[PDB]
């Protein structure tokens, strides 16, 4: 029917992505897909020049800002990272940064009363529902690219289904028998 | 006493339905 | 006939719907029917945005409330889910949530002495009377779209038949013989 | 015999008897049908009319 | 006399017992009597583990199974439970579960046309005829321990009296006068 | 009588306790009681040094492990925390951690098909039946210190009543009449 263009302010178009290396190949395509659709996706590979100045400050900028939506790229190596990067993975720097980001996300999630407002889990092709960290299983989980339109709708903060406006209570007629 | 006080059945007079929409991008 | 207007307070117009995915389309039609007739129907597909924050909290919000009328959409897959959603299926998330909701309803039903105050089973086009869980067979089972008028009456909490006020006992005349 | 039963219930109610029938007690009967029936079956003082 | 053995398959040797707390002691002896005689009796005090996993699922396992014989242990507190555990007992949990089981049995009984195929009422030493629910008075009512032999015969599904095979009609001899 | 000893492996002697501040004083006695009976109870107040390193990692240690039996210390403030910890308080850290633990337990419970394998609700003296979260009311609820021996039996995974071994079906003797 009639077309609709979201009035989403550019402030709410910021998106931050955290991932593991195994899924980086598809994460590049995912970032391209988001950029084509007009979202300002911040990821380490493309933000490298600014990120190089101070990695920790770069991460903290997106972690502090409540309005920034964070997309979690779920892969078999993501759970392994956020669980045992320091010891099990021969001290992988990217794994350590991913684990730190995950810990910050969990701390914020707990502080909010275990309510998730801006962390979006996404299942990449080589992932499975078991790989999603438990606290992230309490919300919507999107498979990529299976549910890409749903991901776009979520980032737009739009409902896939729009309920009709609630009407008035029906009037009742009384007919003698 | 006469049965003039009949039982009456109640029905909803006005009704409407539909108007659901789905966004397709 | 004469027209009667319901006094149903807006607080008593909340409705929650639990269903299985085999009947999703008819559930959407049913939700439209309820919304247009002035009932505030809470369903996962339409409250997706709020439901995403905390799914379990969202469900418990309606399960706690004694004043919310829960409509049970009965279908072949509903019984299947509430019986073996975890074992008979490959971990269907919606099936597991439906099973949890059914368990909470049963627990509340038992704690109340096996009296059903707010759970309304509704049979959908492909459903049979055998698909209704046994404890729900002890109440009025409606059929959709056959009894939609009766469903509206039940939600309005109105009687389909107005019993006239009870009169006085008749006076007896005595005649000799 | 539903229609004649409705007329009969009208006749009884008009004359001052509290008739319990399923169609009019729908609200209470919906809570627990079997309990609703047993309430009238137990009570020895409730007269049961059998509409043949 | 002569010896006979039954072909009763093990699948038909399952028994489920529903009782009230006042009978608990005698019910323990009754369960010992059944188990020793080769019957697989399910009771809440012995299946504490599986029942603890999910109480309602545990009850439904035997309620839904048509082949399981249910033994109703009647006593003064059993009728009180199944009629008023709702409020009279300050939330007596066992009373509430007993009431739920009784309601499910009644629903099955009515749905089958008021024919009782697997509910076996048993009177316990402190019980009387008045304590049996009315719908259960339409079948054989056993008394414990007075009729325990008869109870075993009932569970074995073996008639107590062997009727001799029907013979042929007698031959008529005419001796005219 | 006779004495028995359980073959319970040490790895199965680990118990995790979650509670609220009002039960803190009683929880100390409960933990001492558990420790004296040889159970390795993990609680924040005692494992302070390890918990201090990383609170969230500490909690996830006992949440991930399927073999760890979690004891839930119910009380008026426990339900208050697991419902409105974030809002009704001036950011009570213990309340928020309790809410997070409760959410993880619920997610596991739902994901398992609404079956409770290792969550053991225990009612502390100032608690009531109503303070038990609904989904925890579908299992055995132990009161403390009233049912402490039942709690020990549950932890040991030993049924209080042991059914006698099932015998053979009785033989049938036929006698003429």
């Amino acid at each position: 029917g009639t077309l609709k263009t979201s009035n989403l302010p550019e402030e709410l178009r910021k998106v931050f992505i955290t991932y593991s290396m195994d899924t980086a190949m598809e994460v590049v395509k995912f970032v391209n897909f988001l950029l084509v659709n007009g979202f300002q996706t911040a990821i380490d590979i493309f933000e490298d020049r600014i990120r190089g100045i101070d990695i920790i400050k770069w991460m903290e900028r997106y972690l502090r800002d409540k309005t920034v939506m964070i997309i979690v790229a779920i892969s078999p190596k993501y759970k392994q990272d956020v669980e045992g990067a320091e010891s099990q993975l021969d001290e992988d720097e990217h794994g350590l940064h991913t684990k730190y980001i995950h810990r910050m996300m969990q701390i914020e999630f707990i502080k909010q009363g275990s309510m998730n407002f801006r962390f979006i889990p996404v299942l990449f092709p080589n992932a499975k529902k078991e790989h999603v960290p438990t606290w992230l299983q309490n919300t919507h989980v999107y498979s990529w690219p299976k549910n890409k339109k749903n991901i776009l709708l979520r980032l737009l903060r739009e409902e896939e289904f729009v309920a009709p406006p609630r009407g008035p209570l029906p009037t009742l007629q009384v007919v003698p028998l | 006493a006469e049965e003039g006080a009949l039982v009456a059945a109640v029905e909803p007079g006005p009704l409407a339905d539909g108007a659901a929409v789905r966004l397709a991008l």
